[PDB]
């Protein structure tokens, strides 16, 4: 089987400019497990990005949390870029304050 | 704690 | 109600070398152990402070056992490739989940041992822990072999006895977190889509366990039209988040109420703008 990932991008705590926080990209509902997830700051790839240990739901589909520390601002845009065999080209979800 | 051994298919 | 669960994924790498193997252990929604063949330690590692309480004999045991699990899945990947008559060129996935539930009395409630190949059910132990649910004719062969070798009987003895003994131990030792509920910190937000139309969004944050219900109701009556629910998601710190929104005519915000059910609330909460 081949299922496309669902993607959520959001802050761990409520977002205030100049206050340290964690940027999360939760990817779930995908198969097979091989996947590429990158966090972006104004288009550029963030380098110290950690992630959870692979696991799966009742329907066997996988989920992963990719996260990094960050200090938001008014100007800086943040996004999750995901690539997977089910996707024609990589999908990019921008972070909203409605996180 | 893990089980002491799991069944192989064959 | 409590559970212990182990999840195993093995992924063949036809280019070179042996399959990727990742194991993780959970108590309810708290991950407590990991193993990853690609990692450098080649040990089962702790992922919650309350399991670091365990001595070396524990870590040697779980490491030995998890490596043997790893081999079992390597061999399983070969068996299945043969059964499904697939080439050696493709990468394939095997996944196994097992574990136990206990009731509030900490007594055996339920057992689990199920298996998938390339993300589809292959074989599963039934609720009675005596019979199997084979998905297709390959799994049928496994079913006959496992019946002949009394695999059910062996798993049953673990899942009914030893499994619940660990779960009990872990629950005592982790009681400060595992037996504490974290109630959702709730609030609401407003987003003017236009002069005429507006979005209410009802938030639940920093809660544990993951199980939660968020419902909207207009004028004291459940509304599903023009709503949205996101999947429950991990905060990163061991707790979870969720929200629900509703689209509302501008100036009618006071009709709509958000209802929040969760184990850590004695009574369900209600929110209103």
């Amino acid at each position: 089987i081949q299922r496309t990932p669902k993607i959520q991008v959001y802050s761990r705590h409520p977002a205030e400019n100049g206050k340290s926080n964690f940027l999360n990209c939760y990817v779930s509902g995908f198969h097979p497990s091989d996947i590429e997830v990158d966090l972006l700051k104004n288009g550029e790839r963030i380098e110290k990005v950690e992630h959870s240990d692979l696991s799966f739901s009742k329907d066997w589909s996988f989920y992963l949390l990719y996260y990094t520390e960050f200090t938001p601002t008014e100007k800086d845009e943040y996004a999750c870029r995901v690539n997977h065999v089910t996707l024609s080209q990589p999908k990019i979800v921008k972070w909203d304050r409605d996180m | 704690g893990l089980k002491e051994g799991i069944p192989a298919l064959d | 109600s409590h559970s212990m669960r182990y999840f195993f994924t093995s992924v063949s790498r036809p280019g070179r070398g042996e399959p990727r193997f990742i194991a993780v252990g959970y108590v309810d929604d708290t991950q407590f152990v990991r193993f990853d063949s690609d990692a450098a330690s080649q040990r089962m590692e702790p992922r919650a402070p309350w399991i670091e309480q365990e001595g070396p004999e524990y870590w040697d045991g779980e490491t030995r056992k998890v490596k043997a699990h790893s081999q079992t899945h390597r061999v399983d990947l070969g068996t299945l490739r043969g059964y499904y008559n697939q080439s050696e060129a493709g990468s394939h996935t095997v996944q196994r989940m097992y574990g136990c539930d206990v009731g509030s009395d900490w007594r055996f409630l339920r057992g689990y041992h199920q298996y998938a190949y390339d993300g589809k059910d292959y074989i599963a132990l039934k609720e009675d822990l005596r019979s199997w649910t084979a998905a297709d004719m390959a799994a049928q062969t496994t079913k006959h072999k496992w019946e002949a070798a009394h695999v059910a009987e062996q798993l049953r003895a673990y899942l009914e006895g030893t499994c619940v003994e660990w779960l009990r131990r872990y629950l005592e030792n982790g009681k400060e977190t595992l037996q504490r509920t974290d109630a959702p910190k709730t609030h609401m937000t407003h987003h003017a889509v236009s002069d005429h139309e507006a979005t209410l969004r009802c938030w639940a944050l920093s809660f544990y366990p993951a199980e939660i219900t968020l419902t909207w109701q207009r004028d004291g009556e459940d509304q599903t039209q023009d709503t949205e629910l996101v999947e429950t998601r991990p905060a990163g710190d061991g707790t979870f988040q969720k929200w629900a929104a509703v689209v509302v005519p501008s100036g009618q915000e006071q009709r709509y109420t958000c209802h929040v059910q969760h184990e850590g609330l004695p009574k369900p909460l209600t929110l209103r703008w």
